[PDB]
């Protein structure tokens, strides 16, 4: 571990600076180092971890799609395939890294709903990103489904329907259904039920909580508009 | 590809 | 050299794909590999080299400024300084890499004005980026000045005043004067003379050349508007 | 910092 000699608190501080500098590869390396100190992560620290790797993998996904589109046109020299493979392998490495942190040992030490659902959602997300490039394709999809389903089950028992973690989980699981599992009707049903049950719970919330919940509800609506 | 909305930074 | 086993043409092809994918670190590594094949670069290949490293160093400069600004406020723990130093060192490494390619051996084999001015301009630019973080500060500035001045001398003898390489060189040397050498009057004079002598040569140009030249002339005007 | 216009990609 490159970060083994740096203090946990210093790693977190530098993750926050890296975010301000839009240096997301650094941010992710700092948060990986923080995780590897072996202590549980706070709410803020979990979100630093997620934001860092989301930005890293996002650049890789966007690049992979550009290259895959070029490759597909060229099949209507080996360089396009070779370089698409290069980016794909780097993407799979980042996903494997995140899954490794969740398995060693973030999930097994997460007992509170807000932490356990957060990590299981991430596990579904990074299996989903592996699924987007897979051509074990079925087992990867079922690993995503399993993680999302366990997170859903916990969130329905332990969190109110406006909880932003629960809402973001349902959003992402809906997209999994639509795009990965080829289950558009399941995706639409989940998005609609999630939106309506949050709507009916907004009356319980403060102004600040209302803003957090309605932000994600709008993403559910955006998708439903394209899907129906 | 048309990318649907998912949670968090739309970094792709 | 990591790219030693890849064909020159494949490296160029993959640099172009990387550009399309906005993977500028890859793009720069591919073009470094192409340079290290030892052959001179064509006009297109020179521009691929410049674009790749400009994008890489640009992200580093932007990050360095964020961190330097935070560091300065905090002087109105060592982590801010440490991480600013980390990014600064990476920036200096990229500049040293580009300067090394120019010195070994792009410049000494460049005999045509369009190639020699292009490389000497780059040498001034990457010494300028080193100057922006320097605190040998004087010798770095004089290395930038010397490279820019040799490029200017060649461009005035060998290129028309609308030549886009000549115009971009004068733009950048003007900013060097304003910001690095603390010579705002020199910067303004150079920008004005460059603009007016290009203006009087536009009548010689095709529609396509006109568009290329007036694009850079607009950058000279933009600066002059802020400077006067 | 206010960055003035220089040649090529404004990547910073
Ligand atoms: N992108 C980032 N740096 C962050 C994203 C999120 C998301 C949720 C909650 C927090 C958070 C929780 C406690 C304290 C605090 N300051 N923030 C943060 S922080
Ligand atoms: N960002 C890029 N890929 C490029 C930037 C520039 C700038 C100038 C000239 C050329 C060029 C010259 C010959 C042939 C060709 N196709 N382009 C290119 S290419
Ligand atoms: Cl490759
Ligand atoms: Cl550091
Ligand atoms: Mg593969
Ligand atoms: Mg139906
Ligand atoms: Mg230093
Ligand atoms: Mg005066």
């Amino acid at each position: 571990g490159a970060m083994g000699s740096m203090e946990r608190a210093s790693l977190i501080q530098k993750a926050k600076l890296a975010e301000q500098a839009e240096r997301y590869e650094d941010m992710a390396a700092f948060m990986k180092g923080a995780v590897e100190k072996g202590e549980e992560l706070s709410c803020e620290e979990r979100n630093l971890l997620s934001v860092a790797y989301k930005n890293v993998v996002g650049g890789q996904r966007a690049a992979w799609r550009v290259l895959s589109s070029i490759e597909q046109k060229s099949n209507e020299g080996p360089e396009v395939r070779e370089y698409r493979e290069k980016v794909e392998t780097e993407l799979q490495g980042v996903c494997d890294t995140v899954l490794g942190l969740l398995d060693s040992h973030l999930i097994k030490e997460a007992g509170d709903a807000e932490s356990r659902v957060f990590y299981l959602k991430m596990k579904g997300d990074y299996y989903r990103y592996l699924a987007e490039v897979a051509t074990d394709k079925k087992r990867i999809i079922d690993s995503a489904r399993s993680a999302y389903q366990e997170a859903m089950d916990i969130s329905k028992k332990e969190m109110p329907p406006t909880n932003p973690i629960r809402l973001g989980l349902a959003l992402n699981f809906s997209v999994f259904h639509y795009e990965i599992a080829n289950s558009p009707e399941e995706a639409i049903s989940l998005a609609k039920t999630t939106f309506d049950e949050a709507m009916a719970d907004l009356h319980t919330l403060s102004e600040d909580s209302y803003k957090d919940s309605t932000l994600i509800m709008q993403l559910l609506r955006d998708n439903l508009t394209l899907w129906t | 590809k048309l990318m649907f909305k998912t949670e968090g930074p739309d970094s792709d």
